[PDB]
């Protein structure tokens, strides 16, 4: 109950912090989750968005861009519904 | 007519921002942009009641303020400051603010908002993918999903 | 002075974070504890450079302003393989596809 670890449709493991994990209701809904249809260059960009989500709620600093690449953004859309973050 | 279904839906609109700061005052809007880059932005209430809202922005000489107006289902900058002829009205206020943000990058200079939150990572896609194209019936998308874009087709 | 990572080693990322000021070996201890490989087994890299234990990440490079929680820096980590180490290999992730031209 300190890190979950959570896999891409190709095979990349990515190992981050429960709590972290937990910005993804999907994910809070269900110690490792395997994702049949999110690929690494997605997922990867998901965790960063849980750091980046824990990081600037209810805190006093300026929020700072979360940057996008056009080449990702409609998986990542399609990702970010079916996790529900 | 107010037209407050046309009202709702762009309150609706205005809270999907993630840069609208509701009750906030001159003072505390000119606090939080003091130091914030040139054109830095965001959207609260006015204090006065012939207006609905107010856009802080940083200017080079410190923060300034410009009223909105909501009359007859259109809003429209401020007419007593701006010549009112020359004002564009619009049905939506986030159109409004996203159509000065976009005149700006081809005197109200806006460039970035100020958020409240960290928006969700949907809305973060959303607004990479409006920076990108508004064919969103074209898009590799299922209807779901361009339902949603739909709703929200600013690029701010 | 909060550092953002991603510790990487085949096809395994972990995001974790730590301070300018915690020590190379402290990274390793944390690694430690997820991956279950002693610090004496593990060898922490920035870009090519073999990352020595006793050195702050601030020392290495690694700063707040460039290891941010959107943006986290790379570590790279190789494991003991009988002997030795393992050199240093991480897999890419996978490739994007082509935009839409409408998108591009
Ligand atoms: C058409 C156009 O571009 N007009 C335009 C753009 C930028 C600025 C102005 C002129 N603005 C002002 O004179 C404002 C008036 C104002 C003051 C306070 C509010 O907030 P509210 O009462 O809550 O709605 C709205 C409008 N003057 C200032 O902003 C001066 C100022 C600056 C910082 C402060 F803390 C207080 C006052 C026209």
């Amino acid at each position: 109950m300190m890190y979950v670890k959570l896999i891409s449709s190709d095979g990349h493991e990515f190992i981050v912090k429960r709590e972290h994990a937990l910005t993804s209701g999907t994910i809070k809904a269900m110690n490792e989750v395997n994702f049949r249809e999110i690929p690494s260059h997605v997922l990867s960009k998901v965790c960063m968005y849980f750091t980046y989500k824990v990081r600037y709620t209810n805190s006093s600093t300026e929020i700072p861009e979360f940057p996008i690449a056009p080449e990702i953004a409609l998986e990542l859309l399609m990702a970010a519904n079916f996790l529900d973050c | 007519s107010m037209q407050a279904a046309r009202l709702a839906k762009a309150l609706r609109e205005l809270g999907q921002t993630g840069w609208y700061w509701g009750s906030m005052t001159v003072n505390e809007a000119k606090e939080k942009l003091k130091e914030a880059p040139e054109g830095t932005f965001l959207i609260r209430d006015s204090s006065h009641s012939d207006y609905l809202l107010t856009i802080s922005v940083k200017t080079s000489a410190g923060p300034t303020n410009l009223r909105i107006e909501y009359q007859d289902g259109k809003f429209r900058l401020d007419s007593i400051i701006c010549v009112k002829s020359k004002l564009k009205q619009f049905d939506s206020v986030v159109h409004l603010i996203d159509y000065y943000v976009q005149m700006c990058k081809d005197h109200l200079y806006l460039t970035k908002p100020l958020y409240t939150s960290a928006p969700s990572l949907q809305h973060l896609c959303r607004l990479t993918i409006n920076k990108c194209t508004g064919a969103i019936w074209g898009l590799p998308l299922p209807t779901r999903l361009k339902d949603y874009l739909e709703e929200y087709k600013f690029q701010v | 002075m909060d550092v953002f990572l991603m510790i990487r080693r085949h096809k395994t990322t972990i995001f974790t974070d730590a301070k300018e000021s915690s020590t190379v070996f402290e990274l390793k201890r944390i690694v430690e504890g997820i991956l279950k490989r002693p610090p004496d087994e593990q060898r922490l890299y920035k870009d090519d450079q073999l990352l020595d234990d006793g050195k702050t990440l601030g020392e290495c490079g690694f700063t707040s302003q460039t290891a941010r929680p959107q943006a986290p820096a790379t570590v790279g980590l190789a494991f003991r393989a009988d002997d030795t180490f393992e050199a240093l290999c991480i897999e890419p992730f996978s490739s994007p596809p082509e935009l839409p031209d409408v998108m591009k």
